[PDB]
């Protein structure tokens, strides 16, 4: 068939109408992005020849191929863990949570440590632990799993404890319902919002909590991202194992055939056909690696970007953050990468009102200090932009420029003074 | 068939008819003495970098 | 280790921050040659409570460095010379 | 170690080149690793052969070195858009971005000149010297409940005040400062206070 991008949406556009949310969701959606990949080391002598001698004799008049193979290899290996330590140690102290979890109604149970398991993983990441399944030697990263797990437990006991006061300084407690008042006030929601609905925000957080991890359980391409970089690196790994299996136009692939059954003149030359057909498929092993360790090197560089503007303060990036006006996040380590929690602010159930931009009273116009002129049909309110809060149109919430005459669709209505 | 490693005991069964094993990477890993019949895994002896 | 069999590093159980990296959380430092597994940060443990707040009553203007690499030498070669002469 | 940055991009690109010239001592398999010891000793029929070695040789040689020239300009060109950016924003304006012009809030940026780089002076404001305060959402007064409009509201232990939240300056609790939304049944942890009214 022919594909269709969407659902066709006409907006009620008119030049005096205006829609106004009156109600919100507390939306967390999952972004997984890779940091590291398996740091693989390669002898090049023993990958190409093993242990004859032959070989290695005539391998040395190629010069110094094998040190450039295994210098890119060992630049790649410590790419990756600058990659981890720029993602995840951001800080340089190791933040606790109180031992009692009384922050107003929210529950952070799935994403904070279990202290009933070994690994001291959250319930969040222990699942995204268990979603992710000849020279040759495999460098172990730097930083552990268990250690990842203490950094982003620090971050969140700092995000939880402190808000973004960590990050930019020394971390200053704050109760939670006032961190959230704060990031209300950073998305232009006022803190009253905030107070008055803190049972229904913190019902809906905990509710889009539990969908992450049931959706994170139910779904078995949630976590495709590392799986795909996973999968790459073991595909080509048994790529290059693979063409040891072949002769390259060679009487053999096996040196010590060539070497029991020819005199060395010709097995020399058997010997060198080998040797070069090892030797370029070790070099486009190494040139593949050396793109995929910039492609991820690249994906690290965007996962400490997102962990410095999105977990260690609010961002005003627009999608940078998830999907909506973005709230916090909160940071789970996967395996070779990093999840992040985005919690953000959703408008919802709109409703239409008749619109003004300034309200003519005593021959002066008046406008909105911060909000919005809105009429239900016959009385004219000032409410904020993105929640339906309807005022007495006073001269405290709106300020005087000018006349009437000037300012086109403005309409007449009383200002009332205190 | 010649190469270098560790011949330990093997807990595979072999087939009567099969000889040598291979693994995913299409390395000699199990092999069956001529002598007697059984069956050796051939570890790789412990290189490392130094 | 995990990484490996590491000798001529005497093994303390004190934690410092990561000087050479051995791997699998081992690092070593001089001061003889220690190994040792690393710390991640000082402990800190916030107060947190509902109804107190850690207000600062004083600032530090801090000028911080940040080293950016631009551009590279521009090197050419000449490919007939180089092969050949 | 401080302008370890540029050392290393530096250090990277001699090591390259000579690593390049290195490469012209090995033969390769041919006889000799100079043209001129081939060219001077055998007939063209077979030092076409040993030339055709020393070519190819070379030539892989060469492109090895043009493939991580090409992927180190990449990195270094993802470095300088980088740097370009914080150019844009760190000097030439002030960024709310966290961590993005130094640790700490930031306030302003300058730029110096490097041997193939920049170095960015990030000016900071830090906070210090921090204090404890009892804290509420908001102030109940009249049967109304009073929220700040920029400040938070902190007690010394009797009395109740106002302040901007970065830094501590007590003000008394106004109506200028403050605004009502709603009564006190509502909003949970509020507090009884007066509220002046100028
Ligand atoms: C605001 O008013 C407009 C116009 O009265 C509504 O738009 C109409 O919606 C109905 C129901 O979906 C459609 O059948 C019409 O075609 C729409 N008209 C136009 C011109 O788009 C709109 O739904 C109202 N908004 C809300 C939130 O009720
Ligand atoms: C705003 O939306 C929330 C849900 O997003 C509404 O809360 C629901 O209210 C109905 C009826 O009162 C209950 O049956 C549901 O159980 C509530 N859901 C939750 C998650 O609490 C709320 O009523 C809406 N408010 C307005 C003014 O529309
Ligand atoms: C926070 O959330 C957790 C899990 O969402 C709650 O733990 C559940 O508690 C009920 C009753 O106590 C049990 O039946 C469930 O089995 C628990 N789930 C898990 C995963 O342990 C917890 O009660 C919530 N509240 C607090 C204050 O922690
Ligand atoms: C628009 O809003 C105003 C105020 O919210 C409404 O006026 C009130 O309407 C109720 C319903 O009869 C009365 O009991 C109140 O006495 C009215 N207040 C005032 C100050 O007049 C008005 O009805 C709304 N209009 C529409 C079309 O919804
Ligand atoms: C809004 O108020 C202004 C001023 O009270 C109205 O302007 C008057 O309009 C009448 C007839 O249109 C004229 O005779 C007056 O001379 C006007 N006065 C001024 C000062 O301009 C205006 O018509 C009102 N608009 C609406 C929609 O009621
Ligand atoms: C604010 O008050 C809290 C508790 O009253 C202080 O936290 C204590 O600080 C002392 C001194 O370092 C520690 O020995 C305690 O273990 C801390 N208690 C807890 C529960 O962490 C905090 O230091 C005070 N803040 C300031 C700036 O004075
Ligand atoms: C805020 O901190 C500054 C230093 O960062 C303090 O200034 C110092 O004050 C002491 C005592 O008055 C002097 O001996 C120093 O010479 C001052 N240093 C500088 C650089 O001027 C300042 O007093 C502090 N203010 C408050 C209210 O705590
Ligand atoms: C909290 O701050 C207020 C205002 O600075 C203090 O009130 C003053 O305290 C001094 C010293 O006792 C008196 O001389 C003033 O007359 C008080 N002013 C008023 C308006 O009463 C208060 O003492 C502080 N409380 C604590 C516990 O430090
Ligand atoms: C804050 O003030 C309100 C009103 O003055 C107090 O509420 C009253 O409390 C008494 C005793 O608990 C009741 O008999 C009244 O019926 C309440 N009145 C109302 C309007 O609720 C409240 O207790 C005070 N709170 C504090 C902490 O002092
Ligand atoms: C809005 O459009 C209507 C016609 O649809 C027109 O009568 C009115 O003057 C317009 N108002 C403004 C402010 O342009
Ligand atoms: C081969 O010789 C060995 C010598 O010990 C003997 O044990 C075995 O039974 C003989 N036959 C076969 C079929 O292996
Ligand atoms: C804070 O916690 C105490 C118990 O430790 C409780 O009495 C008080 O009501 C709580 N206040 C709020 C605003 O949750």
């Amino acid at each position: 068939y022919t594909m269709s991008l969407g659902a066709e949406n006409s907006v009620a556009y008119s030049n005096n109408s205006i829609a106004i949310p009156t109600n919100f969701t507390i939306s967390v959606t999952t972004e997984i992005l890779p940091v590291s990949m398996t740091k693989t080391s390669v002898d090049c002598t023993m990958y190409i020849c093993g242990d004859s001698t032959e070989c290695s004799n005539l391998l040395l008049q190629y010069g110094s191929f094998c040190t450039q193979l295994n210098r890119a290899l060992t630049g790649i290996a410590v790419e990756q863990d600058k990659n981890t330590q720029e993602v995840f140690a951001q800080v340089k102290q190791i933040y606790k949570t109180p031992p009692i979890k009384d922050f107003g109604g929210f529950n952070f149970s799935q994403i904070l440590p279990d202290p009933s398991k070994p690994s001291k993983r959250s319930p969040i990441e222990d699942l995204l632990f268990n979603k992710v399944t000849n020279g040759l030697t495999v460098l172990p990263p730097l930083l552990t799993d268990e250690m990842i797990a203490q950094y982003t437990s620090a971050l969140l006991a700092g995000t939880i404890t402190s808000g973004w006061t960590f990050g930019a300084g020394p971390a200053l407690q704050i109760p939670f319902p006032m961190q959230m008042a704060y990031r209300f006030n950073g998305i232009g929601v006022t803190q009253n919002v905030l107070y008055e609905n803190q049972k229904l925000i913190a019902n809906q957080f905990n509710s889009a909590i539990g969908k992450i991890q049931d959706s994170l359980s139910s779904t078995p391409s949630a976590l495709g991202k590392l799986q795909d970089v996973v999968n790459q690196n073991a595909q080509a790994l048994n790529t290059l194992v693979k063409q040891l299996s072949s002769n390259f136009g060679a009487i053999s692939s096996v040196l010590n055939d060539i070497l029991s059954r020819l005199d060395p003149p010709e097995a020399e030359v058997q010997i060198d056909r080998l040797i070069t057909g090892r030797l370029q498929s070790l070099q486009t092993y190494v040139t593949q690696q050396l793109i995929r360790a910039a492609e991820i090197r690249a994906s690290a560089n965007l996962a400490a970007t997102k962990m410095s503007e999105c977990v260690l303060g609010q961002s005003k990036r627009v999608d940078f953050c998830g999907k909506g006006y973005h709230l916090m996040s909160f940071p789970q380590s996967a395996p070779h990468g990093v999840v992040f929690l985005h919690v953000t602010y959703v408008p919802a159930q709109e409703k239409n009102f008749t619109t003004a931009p300034a309200i003519c009273h005593d021959g002066k116009a008046h406008f909105p200090r911060e909000g919005v002129f809105v009429s239900n049909g016959t009385h004219w309110f000032v409410t904020q932009r993105n929640f339906y809060e309807p005022q007495i149109i006073t001269t405290d919430n709106t300020f005087v420029s000018g006349n009437c005459d000037v300012v086109i669709g403005i309409v007449n209505n009383t200002v009332y003074d205190p | 068939l010649t190469g270098t490693g560790v011949l330990t005991e093997s807990n595979k069964k072999f087939l009567p008819f099969q000889q040598f094993g291979r693994d995913i990477a299409d390395t000699t890993d199990a092999v069956r003495d001529p002598q007697t019949l059984e069956i050796l895994d051939i570890t790789p002896c412990s290189f490392g970098g130094v | 280790t995990r990484a490996g069999c590491l000798i001529g590093a005497e093994h303390v159980n004190n934690s410092y921050e990561c000087d050479i990296p051995i791997g699998a959380g081992i690092c070593a430092s001089y001061q003889s040659i220690i190994a040792y597994t690393m710390s991640l940060g000082a402990e800190n443990s916030v107060a947190y409570s509902n109804n107190s707040i850690a207000i600062p009553t004083n600032f530090t203007i801090s000028v911080t460095t940040e080293i950016l690499p631009v551009s590279m030498t521009k090197t050419s070669v000449d490919c007939t010379m180089y092969i050949c002469g």
